[PDB]
């Protein structure tokens, strides 16, 4: 059940480095027209 | 993967997001190889 | 047992490819964080 847990721990980091991401290409495209 | 200017920070960060969405399906499909091993 | 074979088989596969994924991201993560800092300083 590690592999259970070592799953949700890896979903939650691709969601919040997928935020990061997604607030980035905000600001991005502000100064990018 | 160049941040030297605009139009390549702009490159560069979709092709972190494809590579995101790439992961996404693999952690799914781990998911499922480990619900039918158990 | 092919069952307990096949569980092992899928158990090693399995966290194989979540080492892989952990490798990939927290590069990514590190690329990121440099198009962070050159956005931040860039727009103050």
């Amino acid at each position: 059940v590690p592999l259970s847990e070592k799953i949700a721990e890896l979903k939650e980091k691709i969601v919040l480095t997928h935020n990061r991401l997604k607030s980035l290409m905000k600001i991005l495209s502000e100064v990018t027209p | 993967f160049n941040l030297e200017s605009r139009v390549e920070i702009e490159k560069s960060l979709t092709q972190m997001e494809d590579v995101l969405k790439a992961l996404q399906m693999k952690l799914w499909e781990a998911e499922s190889k480990l619900s039918f091993a158990t």
